[PDB]
DNA sequence: AAAAAAAAA
């Protein structure tokens, strides 16, 4: 039982210590650079693992949830080996290292997931619609008894592979005549990590005919948290597993969910500067071009013919102005507004979608299917605890970017007056059900 | 102290609080009404390059014309803040030429309690500087950038030189 | 020369040049012993070895001459003693058993290694990858020891008994600047 | 084992080293003794230590406190209690009160470094560590006492027994749980009667603090954390207050690791045991030379014009608006009579004008410079939820009223934008407040009258896109006259086109935009900054550093800074209560009679309530110059301002 | 008053960054002599004021302390302005010599800025004088050494070279090279360094 | 109990 685990750990250690192409051991230097900056994590490219040996890839693809903790403890063993001197024999504050995977396999649409993808590694893409608040998870628990009153420690991993996975309390004491489970939890001298929940929605253009989009639930932990914001297209690599809901129709039902292993995002969470040196040099070189203005102006909607001043206005809007502040506290606006008011057939709507696509943060909405309460701030109540809480609309979702509104005249007169302050001062004030909050929205 | 040094020249331009220890008729013409003389104990914010010499000239009881008040940059609060945890301190906001002005201030006024604390501060920050410099990519979290934006003006030169040295060594090593 | 700040420290190319300006042993493939023919008659190397030479015998030449002959089929570079597994094992054991002393090692460390692995690939009796891995492990150990030792920087002096050329060069600017700053701070304080 | 004693004696050594805390403790003791039997305030047994001195004394203990307070604070508290017991000297104590056993809990102040966080920054690796968090008070719970130690007596034995109870939130260290079962029988079966008046009960309240929405990530809602505090400081502050709370951040509860869990994804509960609370206020006490300077400025002839000009220096013109705002921020006194009931005391101002004439900016300035103010938008508010709400508390299971927007602004000022766009229904909710400054809630079995004595300032647009000077003033304003008659001052502003004014305002606005923050270059945008270096903060009269106010020279007339003006307002609103005299009465009656019988066109009709406005304006102007009597000059200036606001120059 | 002078010096710092980040001699920025001559005009006004003040001091109606303090203040003003101007010009001359020393002293007008008109006429004549000095320096006892040659140590004898620009045929010692566009040579390293420095060859 | 969307008057 234990020998196979040791063999697998040894195989992974040999892989990580031996993998070199040309004259560089890439993973060891990656570990060094990660430890030096206090980022106890490692990234494995799947193609390298396949090329090194196929049996390890086969085992990982067969039972991922069981295999992965062995790899993630081999990583920390190697890190302690290649970072700490034994000195013929301390702090040793190195937790279990996080494993991150990347792959280039075929994508699978959300609606195509079925009973045959249970406990398998899958890759898929979607849109982020909501992020949950972070929560704590125990990893090393100090357990104390009452009658015999001794000390014990429990080590728990985050992978489950099954609904239970939980050793709540050992039956009987450790050897007089104590109870069944006479233990408590010593909250001090305990170690905790962080977990977060996310909701994913199907990409609009792959929705089947005459259907509505489907949502799914994903869970991430440690360094993968606090990475994605609502409204960002992402590519996820994870495990499609199921968990029971004893609190919650039918018989023997099990709600599926996704455990996040790796996230790729187009924006790369850049919006302080994090760009590569080569990219910064390329941007400076492009800015040195004597005719960058015409190059960018031609770039705005190349399939639209004739409009020039409109394209210049679009470029000036996307670039944006300069925010200013004053000693007495008065704010000054730093955005530019463009209104297109013309005859039909002049391709007004085709520019809006292109501007939405270009901008890093943009939302496209119609003035007909919209409401004043549904744009700035919606006051909802939790069905469980019955408490008022504030849910954002569309204008707050596009803060720091641009908002695309078409058919501005069809919008109701009552609705169109709410945007007055939201643009004249870029701050919205809500006084509903005793909630008095000033919310920021710059767009 | 180099005549043709840009950084020293820039650091010489900061303003220090000071007070007119002596009353001089006809002064203040460069700040207020020229015909109105400046009275005694008048507080002003003067640049270093003249406050240093006007406070030592004397002129003539050979009291100098101006007396330099303790600047707010060197206060007990900052001393406690740097003594508590210097590695995480955002010393860039307090000043951009902090080290050079500290050198000049300690030169004008010998204070054995400043050299040791400043030395310990920079010694502690140097290890983090080297740790970040040795971390060559093979693209980073928020910690590296948020430390890098807390740096002093002069520390950037050390960081860049170390990074270039390590990059050159790595480039020559792997070919 | 100036080139910005390149007047204060050596470039890695200069380090490689100064290292490769060193003697080495060679097993020649040809013979040019004088008929008892053009004299080598160099100006910065003993030509007696190059002129009085015979095949399948040991002799000492400068490293760059050995490399030039290795580019042709006139050379067979003899590997040094410290490029073998049985010596590197006792070496790594020495560093592991002694957590305070830098091990004795020639100052041409890592550089002769890079050059020999680059050019003299087929003349090693031991497999190349194992030797490269052992060298990498030694590099990691010495890096850890250097980081451990750097934690204290006195303003008076410092001692580093067994650091190679590249290790000294890659650390010179940071240590030099920090020590200069500390020294001038102390000097201004008194 | 013995480490507790070692820490206790080390802390005793540290306490003996510094002699300030001993002086404070003996002062508290002597004050408490004097409060006992001499012909209602008592000092709590709490002392605040500055951990800077602790760090300067012993770094090991300082680090132990700031990393793992669970093993360091209790020994310090025990040592402090032992010192207090040793120094105390009471020869004839009481019976029930002697068994209180207050352990003299501590409070901290000084630099925290990396342990001063925000509600969003709190994460897993900051657990079990002393922290200090800034934020805004969202909502509070009800004060409910909880048991600590019970006292029992048996008639047959005649021996008083006691049993002690503790919970997870009671103490920093986890211990074996004890239920609330009352011991009623002895070991030999003797009856035990619970003795009230000898047992111990401590107050308990829970509050929730929210991160400030101003410093939030783009497109992210604010997040909040909850704080538990007990015993002293149990009912400090209120919802809608900026606070800094220092305490221990620890987890509690099994959190599903027992058999009660239903699903895999079970998270723990986190909570902060607050140690101390400080008012942030983005300080509030005048110094001696501050009072000297205030008197020296008030004895000048033209202080009021200087103060009016000092308000919002980046707004061109509108000088009378600035004077009106100055008089409104420090309005007249309220009157109560045994037969006349109550008389309104403050001033409300309404402005109407065509777009782009700098009304909202002045409103924001008034928000920033006021002691207390609340921002409200007409469209984004509901009248029923503006005054009070009904919410069921999760703990007690009962429904209690939650304070509305205007109630929080009691004795403050409320600014409403887009007032004319605000729903007609909710308008009546405003009128009630304008009637008697009291809101009555009679719903779901609660009948209560809530005090709300605030002033309201609003700005509204005319019915048309631009003001029509040739039309009826009632025609241009959508609001009914019933509420318009309440406002004391009505202002109409128009952007008359004139090339001279256009050039002047263009030069001014261009001058404003060419500004650079001190010490920061112009090539890069503004970057966020960290908190203050000091978590909790705190030669005279010869410097005038910020007393004179003129930061930059631009005109012969003087200027004053915002902090000095706010200090002036704080001093004036408290230290002076002027009384009117007959000399101003004659002028007031003469000008009222003249204005009423001038018999010409006017912006609005006038009635008897305008004389009350004149009286309180004269009172406000008497307050401005810091006099206890009202002079005729105040009547003259009030009449001039009213004529400007109603006739026009 | 010399605050405007700081505006120059700060700008100079940015130039050093252009020298620093590039680590290469290219595109020296166009001068700022307008601010300099404004400073010269105001310091001339300062000198005139000082001479007038000294005149009144020698006349007798002026107080000695006022005269001495005004003289000290003005002298500090002149000193700081001169310091700023010299700090600018020293760096300018240093970078000028920097790119003058490596291009064989010919200034490479055939290829770097084209017209070099962003330099002042005084700076241009200084550049010509320094090129004259560079030409004279290797005309002494070091005539057999190319001082303006490569500074990378020679590491290999034969390299592959790929043609970058088209030309005819160029004679060498004992041979001739015809520069056909897009051709690859297998020649000696030390025979094509002059061409490589000029930019006619690529893929070292 | 309080906010928000829909069809008919
Ligand atoms: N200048 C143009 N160049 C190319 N195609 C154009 C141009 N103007 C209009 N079109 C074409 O007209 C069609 C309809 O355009 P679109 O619906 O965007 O017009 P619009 O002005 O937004 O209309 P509406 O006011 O009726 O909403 C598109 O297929 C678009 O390609
Ligand atoms: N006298 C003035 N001084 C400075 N800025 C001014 C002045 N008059 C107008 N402005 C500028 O006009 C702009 C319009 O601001 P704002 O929307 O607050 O004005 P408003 O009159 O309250 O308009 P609205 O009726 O749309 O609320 C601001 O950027 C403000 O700086
Ligand atoms: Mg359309
Ligand atoms: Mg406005
Ligand atoms: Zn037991």
């Amino acid at each position: 039982n234990d020998d196979d685990n040791t063999e697998i750990i040894k195989s992974f250690k040999n892989f990580i210590l031996e993998f070199r192409l040309d004259s560089q051991f890439i993973y060891r230097d990656q570990l060094r650079n990660n430890i030096l900056v206090k980022n106890y994590s490692l990234t494995v490219n799947m193609e390298h693992l396949i090329g090194y040996n196929e049996d390890i890839y086969k085992k990982l693809s067969d039972e991922p949830s069981d295999i992965i903790p062995l790899f993630e403890t081999a990583i920390t063993q190697v890190a302690k080996r290649i970072s700490i001197l034994s000195r013929a024999q301390l702090l040793n504050s190195l937790p279990t290292f996080q494993l991150i995977l990347n792959s280039n396999a075929n994508q699978i649409p959300l609606r195509d997931l079925d009973s045959e993808h249970v406990s398998k590694i899958v890759r898929l893409s979607g849109i982020i619609i909501s992020t949950s608040v972070l929560s704590s998870r125990a990893t090393y628990l100090s357990i104390m008894c009452r009658n015999c009153r001794h000390t014990t420690s429990i080590t728990i991993n985050n992978f489950n592979s099954i609904t239970g996975n939980t050793v709540s309390l050992p039956r009987s004491c450790l050897s007089k005549n104590c109870g069944p489970d006479p233990y408590i939890i010593i909250h001090e001298s305990s170690k905790f990590i962080d977990q977060q929940f996310l909701k994913l929605q199907e990409i609009p253009e792959l929705v089947p005919v005459g259907e509505m989009p489907r949502n799914l639930t994903m869970t991430c932990d440690r360094y993968l948290t606090n990475k994605v914001i609502p409204g960002t297209r992402v590519t996820i690599v994870g495990i499609y597993s199921i968990y029971n809901s004893k609190n919650g129709s039918g018989v023997a039902i099990r709600t599926p969910y996704i455990k996040i292993l790796g996230i790729q995002s187009d924006v790369e969470t850049s919006s302080v500067t994090m760009f590569t040196e080569e990219e910064e040099e390329e941007f400076l070189q492009l800015s040195r071009n004597p005719k960058l203005y015409e190059i960018l102006t031609n770039s705005i909607a190349p399939s639209i013919f004739g409009n020039e001043d409109i394209k210049k206005a679009i470029v000036c809007l996307l670039m944006g102005g300069s925010k200013k502040i004053l000693p007495d506290g008065m704010r000054l606006r730093g955005d530019i507004n463009v209104l297109l008011l013309g005859d039909p057939g002049t391709a007004k709507s085709q520019l809006l979608k292109f501007v939405e696509k270009v901008s890093p943060i943009a939302v496209y909405t119609s003035g007909k299917g919209s409401s004043a309460a549904g744009l700035t701030a919606s006051v909802q109540r939790d069905p469980m605890t019955r408490e008022f809480y504030l849910e954002g609309g569309a204008m707050v979702l596009a803060d720091g970017g641009v908002v695309c509104i078409d058919e501005f005249d069809k919008m109701r007169d009552e609705d169109r007056v709410a945007i007055h302050e939201a643009m004249e001062q870029q701050t919205i004030s809500i006084a509903k059900a005793g909630i008095t909050t000033v919310l920021n929205s710059r767009t | 102290m180099g005549y043709y040094d840009i950084d020293d020249v820039l650091a010489d331009g900061t303003e220090f609080p000071c007070k007119f220890q002596y009353d001089i008729p006809g002064l203040g013409y460069l700040e207020n009404n020229p015909g109105r003389p400046i009275t005694k104990n008048t507080k002003l914010s003067l640049p270093l390059w003249l406050a240093r010499i006007l406070a030592i000239v004397g002129g003539d009881e050979p009291v100098p014309f101006v007396e330099l008040l303790p600047p707010d940059m060197f206060s007990t609060k900052v001393m406690n803040a740097i003594k508590t945890d210097p590695v995480a301190l955002d010393l860039h906001s307090i000043n951009s030429h902090f080290f050079s002005l500290a050198i000049k201030w300690i030169m004008l006024f010998s204070e054995k309690e400043l050299a040791n604390v400043v030395s310990e501060l920079l010694l502690q920050r140097a290890q983090e500087l080297n740790h970040h410099a040795s971390s060559l990519s093979i693209n980073t979290n928020i910690a590296t950038s948020t430390f890098l934006l807390k740096l002093e003006e002069m520390e950037k030169e050390i960081y860049k030189k170390s990074h270039e040295s390590y990059k050159d060594t790595k480039r020559w090593m792997f070919k | 020369s100036l080139p910005a700040h390149l007047q204060q420290t050596f470039s890695p190319e200069e380090i490689q040049f100064i290292v490769e300006n060193e003697p080495i042993k060679i097993f020649p493939r040809i013979t040019t012993r004088q008929k008892i023919h053009t004299r080598w008659q160099l100006i910065t190397t003993d030509d007696k070895a190059l002129n009085n030479m015979v095949a399948m015998r040991s002799t000492e030449v400068v490293l760059w001459i050995a490399l030039l002959l290795k580019q042709q089929s006139k050379c067979s570079i003899v590997a040094p003693q410290w490029l073998t597994t049985k010596e590197l094992d006792r070496k790594i054991q020495y560093e592991k058993t002694h957590p305070d002393r830098f091990s004795e090692l020639p100052w041409n460390w890592l550089v002769l290694a890079r050059i020999l692995f680059n050019k003299a690939k087929d003349d090693f009796h031991d497999p190349i990858h194992e030797l490269r891995g052992k060298i990498q492990d030694l590099r990691e150990i010495r890096q850890i020891k250097v980081l451990k030792g750097l934690k204290y920087l006195n303003e008076s002096h410092l001692q580093l008994d067994n650091l190679s050329l590249l290790e000294i060069n890659e650390l010179r600017p940071f240590i030099t600047e920090i020590m200069d700053k500390l020294r001038e701070i102390h000097t201004a304080s008194l | 084992d013995a480490v507790f004693g070692d820490r206790v004696r080390r802390f005793q050594e540290f306490l003996d080293t510094f002699t300030s805390y001993r002086d404070s403790v003996r002062s508290i003791q002597v004050y408490n003794s004097n409060n006992a039997a001499n012909y209602l305030n008592i000092l709590p047994h709490r002392i605040i230590i500055s951990l800077d001195d602790l760090r300067e004394f012993d770094r090991s203990f300082w680090s132990g406190i700031l990393v793992e307070p669970a093993y360091f604070i209790p020994p310090a508290e025990k040592a402090l209690t032992d010192l207090a017991d040793s120094m105390d000297d009471v020869p004839h104590p009481n019976a029930s009160a002697v068994s209180s056993r207050h352990p003299w809990k501590l409070s901290f102040k000084g630099s925290f470094g990396a342990h001063a966080l925000s509600p969003r920054t709190l994460t897993a690796q900051h657990l079990n560590k002393l922290v200090s968090v800034e934020g805004i008070v969202t909502k509070t719970s009800l004060v409910r006492p909880k048991l600590i130690r019970s006292v029992h007596y048996a008639a047959k034995t005649g021996r008083f027994h006691y049993r002690d109870y503790t919970d997870a939130t009671t103490t920093l260290t986890t211990r074996i749980p004890t239920p609330a079962i009352y011991p009623t029988e002895d070991t030999e079966g003797n009856k035990l009667t619970t003795e009230y008046g000898y047992s111990t009960f401590i107050d308990h309240q829970r509050i929730t603090v929210q991160e400030m929405p101003e410093m939030a990530p783009a497109g992210q809602l604010p997040r909040s954390i909850d704080v538990i505090l007990d015993d002293d400081l149990v009912d400090k502050t209120k919802p809608g207050d900026r606070v800094n709370v220092v305490g221990v951040f620890k987890s509690l509860g099994a959190g599903g690791m027992n058999q009660s869990n239903s699903n895999t994804l079970i998270g723990f509960k986190t909570l902060i045991l607050g140690n101390t609370v400080y008012p942030l206020h983005a300080r509030q006490m005048l110094t001696d030379f501050d009072i000297r300077n205030i008197n020296k400025l008030s004895k000048k002839k033209d202080i009021f014009d200087i103060l009016s000009q000092s308000l919002a220096p980046s707004i061109y013109g509108h000088d009378h608006i600035k004077k009106a705002i100055l008089l409104m921020l420090m309005g007249g006194v309220e009157k109560n009579l045994e037969n006349g009931s109550h008389l309104r005391g403050d001033i409300n101002i309404l402005m109407v004008g065509d777009p782009s004439t700098a009304k909202s900016q002045l409103l924001r300035f008034v928000l920033n410079t006021a002691s207390l103010a609340i921002a409200t938008t007409g469209r984004g508010s509901s009248g029923v939820g503006l005054t009070a709400a009904v919410t069921t508390d999760r703990e007690t299971g009962e429904r209690r009223l939650e304070a509305g927007a205007m109630v929080l602004a009691d004795r403050g000022v409320v600014c409403i934008d887009e007032f004319d766009k605000m729903t007609d229904v909710d308008r009546v909710a405003i009128h009630e407040v304008m009637e008697q400054q009291t809101v009555t809630i009679a719903k779901a079995g609660i009948h209560t009258t809530l005090n709300a004595r605030c002033s309201v300032i609003a700005a509204a647009n005319p019915v048309f896109g631009q003001y029509d000077v040739n039309r009826d003033p009632h025609q241009n304003i959508a609001l009914p006259d019933s509420l318009l008659s309440r406002f004391d001052l009505l202002f109409v502003v128009t952007d008359d086109i004139n090339e001279i004014r256009d050039r002047s305002i263009s030069e001014h606005v261009l001058r404003t935009h060419r500004y650079l923050p001190p010490g920061y270059l112009e090539g890069e945008p503004v970057r966020e900054r960290l908190n203050l270096s000091l978590a909790v903060g705190e030669q005279a009269g010869a410097k005038l550093a910020k007393n004179k106010g003129n930061y930059n020279g631009t005109e012969i007339p003087k200027l004053v800074t915002i902090p000095f003006l706010r200090k002036y307002v704080q001093y004036a609103k408290e230290r002076v209560i002027p009384q009117l005299t007959q000399e101003a009465i004659n002028v007031i009656v003469k000008n009222y009679t003249d204005l009423r019988n001038d018999d010409n066109t006017k912006k609005s009709p006038i009635t008897a309530r305008t004389l009350e406005t004149l009286i309180r304006l004269a009172t406000a102007h008497a307050k401005v110059r810091l006099s206890k009597t009202v002079n005729k000059v105040d009547a003259k200036v009030a009449a001039n301002l009213l004529r400007f606001a109603l006739l026009g120059e | 008053y010399g605050d405007l002078g700081n505006k120059l010096v700060l700008e100079a710092k940015r130039t050093k960054q252009l020298y620093a980040r590039s680590n290469q001699d290219v595109n020296l920025p166009m001068y700022h002599e307008d601010i300099i001559r404004n400073i010269l005009k105001e310091v001339s006004n300062l000198r005139k004021n000082t001479e007038y003040l000294k005149e009144q001091q020698q006349l007798g109606m002026l107080d000695d302390k006022v005269a001495k303090c005004q003289y000290f203040v003005t002298l500090l003003c002149m000193e700081r302005n001169k310091r700023c101007l010299l700090a600018y010009q020293r760096l300018r001359t240093d970078i000028l010599d920097s790119m003058a020393w490596n291009n064989n002293g010919l200034d490479l007008m055939s290829s770097s800025q084209q017209d070099t008109n962003n330099l002042s006429h005084q700076e241009q004549e200084y550049l010509k004088e320094y090129c004259d000095l560079i030409t004279d320096l290797k005309s002494g006892d070091l005539v057999d050494i190319d001082l303006s040659g490569s500074l990378v140590p020679p590491s290999d004898v034969f390299i592959d070279v790929r043609v970058l620009k088209d030309a005819g045929e160029i004679q060498t010692e004992y041979g001739v090279f015809n520069l056909i566009k897009d051709s690859q040579f297998f020649v000696r390293q030390s025979d094509v360094e002059r061409l490589i420095q000029q930019g006619y060859l690529q893929k070292i």
